[PDB]
């Protein structure tokens, strides 16, 4: 069959920042596994927030929110700048 | 099987925007949440070598190098 | 007798009780108490005494207050029994901040 | 018995209330200077030796 | 209606309902829409028994919220599937060790 | 306020508690740990009170913060 | 263009946003801009550990970043290590 | 607004009929029923996620997963005497 995971993007993203170093096997492991725990808590998070505030307009808020309440001050907001930044550039 | 993936992806990209009403964020949003710290991309540090370990666990060849070898360095 | 009385006054007397007994009653007593204890307005006095900093107009509910009331009034009972039973583990009867500190340390605080 | 009324109120109870009021507001925005300072120097601690 | 064709107390026609719009799942077989009613039914009724059982020790008709806790604190099957709740109404339940008590 | 749960209300839950002596330097670390937690909780509250920026804050609002702060509560 | 080359980043939305309509609940759905936020924030905390096990690795003067590194690296920087306990 | 009072009255006479009830429990047994039913049905999706799916089974099987075996085996034998009904 077929599996889909971040492979290339991660590399690339490494390159971005580190070009000389690379990702090694289980190491890679480790971030995907941690990426995919975070990406579902967050998801979780933001699905049930907003049946809490009981309405269906889920935004980048939602997201935000989630960041928020399940992470600690610097990470959040480092992410949350760089986040505004690339939807504004988008936009 | 990275070709695939980023069709399908940019395929997807614009479908989820239209699945009713969305009227994301209105437009605007919040700038950079108390003050912009995040540089350009990371922080750009390092560690040291020496017993800096004991100095960072006071101010708070693995699993052998047959293994570092066995774990394949990834090739695009 | 401070003045003008049932005749003669001083019926209470000399009748000071020792520990232990006292303590005991009042433990046994205070066990079967289920309702609230700490008085409830000078509580909402302070959790709005100490919400104006994040922001004003926040505004409050009944149901709110009740429930942090009930947050915290049944958290701490643990760890009051946590402390006790880490007190006379040692040979220490009184409480101290040494058990104190090991049960959070046990506990997980962080 | 007019014109005294005029040249006792210009500085009388209520101006000097009311300058008190003001030095009482100075110094409940000195009080919120140094909470916001102290306050600020808890975040610093809590990770320069954490 | 639903439970006549179940034949089941519980309602389980709008716990279905709630049930697809949760949408938990791309797959979501609809043959059962009283399971976890009837789990949920079995627990409560349990719970009942021992909430009454506990009322009338103390000749108390109508259930004090201290009958509940008291009826859900008493078993080591019910504290152990969960025992991180704090009920309202509290009050553990009276011990004494060999050391405090002659 | 500082002296909200005040000497005979902390002595009294330490009864509560089944104490046999309780000690005249104890209750302060303790008010401490109290006060930390009131302070999470309501940063919390008014966290999800700003989840639709609503302007009053409910016991739903305190019992998400509980619910997900690991100490879960009942009684409702 | 792409809507990942038009945010100016590296993470791909798709994938995320294939990822996320599982969390979708009946009646309520999910936005572009929600998955677009999630993915810049994604590739945010990627660069971050990766720029910091790559450095760990310059100390260790390896081409190739090591979990060890990573995990030295959590705990160097406090929050991460708070992160990955709370979650 | 479909609540369970009117379930909770009709298994309150079968359990303990002559017993009645106070003025704030209903809401916590609803709350026992709702969030059960929901942290099971989150366990049973979980579960399900790794393997590939595009009902009874799932259900006993979630619950035989986690909640314990004395109630699991009651569990299900009251769900084959629910799906055996429904299908009668």
């Amino acid at each position: 069959a077929r599996k889909e995971t971040y492979s290339s993007y991660i590399y690339k993203v490494l390159k971005q920042t580190h070009p000389d170093t690379g990702i090694s096997q289980k190491s890679m492991s480790i971030l995907n596994s941690f990426v995919n725990d975070i990406f579902e808590r967050i998801a979780t998070e933001a699905s049930k927030l907003a049946a809490y505030n009981k309405k269906s307009t889920i935004s980048a808020r939602e997201i935000q929110t989630a960041v928020r309440l399940i992470l600690p001050g610097e990470l959040a907001k480092h992410a949350v700048c760089e986040g505004t930044r690339a939807v504004t550039k988008y936009s | 099987e990275d070709s695939e993936s980023d069709m399908d992806d940019a395929k997807l990209d614009a479908l989820m925007g239209n699945e009713g009403e969305e009227e994301e964020d209105d437009l605007a949003e919040i700038d950079t949440c108390n003050i912009i710290t995040s540089g350009r991309r990371t922080r750009g540090k390092v560690i040291d070598y020496k017993k800096t370990a004991e100095e960072l666990d006071k101010k708070e060849e693995k699993e052998e190098d047959d293994e570092d070898e066995e774990d394949d360095d990834f090739k695009e | 007798a401070r003045k003008s009385a049932p005749s003669t006054g001083g019926v209470k007397k000399p009748h000071r009780y020792k520990p232990g007994t006292v303590a005991l009653r009042e433990i046994r007593r205070f066990q079967k108490s289920t309702e609230l204890l700490i008085r409830k307005l000078p509580f909402q006095r302070l959790v709005r005494e100490i919400a104006q900093d994040f922001k004003t107009d926040l505004r409050f509910q009944s149901s709110a207050i009740g429930a942090l009331q009930e947050s915290v009034e049944a958290y701490l009972v643990s760890l009051f029994e946590d402390t006790n039973l880490a007190a006379i583990h040692a040979k220490r009867v009184t409480i101290m901040p040494k058990e104190i500190q090991l049960a959070r340390r046990l506990r997980g605080e962080r | 018995l007019n014109d005294e009324l005029v040249l006792h109120n210009k500085d009388g109870f209520l101006a000097r209330q009311e300058f008190l009021q003001r030095v009482g507001s100075a110094e409940d925005e000195r009080y919120k200077e140094l909470r916001r300072q102290q306050l600020a120097q808890q975040l610093q601690q809590d990770s320069e030796a954490s | 209606s639903r439970s006549a064709k179940a034949g089941l107390t519980f309602p389980v026609g709008r716990v279905h309902r709630l049930l697809r719009r949760g949408n938990y799942a791309q797959r979501i077989g609809s043959g059962a829409p009283v399971y976890l009613t009837a789990v949920l039914e079995y627990l409560a009724a349990e719970i009942l028994e021992l909430a009454g059982n506990a009322a009338r020790d103390n000749k108390k008709t109508r259930i004090i919220p201290r009958h509940l806790q008291l009826a859900i604190r008493n078993d080591d099957e019910l504290n152990k599937l969960l025992g991180n709740v704090t009920i309202a109404q509290g009050g553990v339940l009276p011990n004494i060790h060999q050391n405090l008590l002659p | 306020n500082i002296q909200g749960i005040t000497k005979p209300a902390i002595r009294r839950l330490a009864r509560r508690g089944g104490v046999k002596r309780i000690s005249g330097l104890i209750y302060e670390e303790v008010r401490a740990v109290l006060k930390s937690f009131l302070e999470s909780v309501i940063r919390d509250s008014v966290t999800y009170t700003e989840h639709a920026k609503r302007k009053t804050v409910t016991s739903l609002d305190v019992v998400y913060a509980l619910k997900r702060q690991g100490r879960t509560l009942y009684g409702f | 263009q792409s809507s990942s080359a038009r945010a100016g980043l590296q993470f791909p939305v798709g994938r995320i946003k294939r990822y996320l309509k599982r969390h979708a609940t009946g009646r309520t759905r999910v936005g572009s801009k929600a998955a677009i936020y999630l993915t810049a924030v994604l590739e945010y905390l990627t660069a971050e550990v990766l720029e910091l096990a790559g450095n760990a690795a310059k100390d260790l003067k390896v081409k190739r970043i090591t979990p060890r590194h990573l995990q030295l690296a959590i705990r160097g920087d406090d929050e991460l290590d708070s992160l990955i306990r709370a979650t």
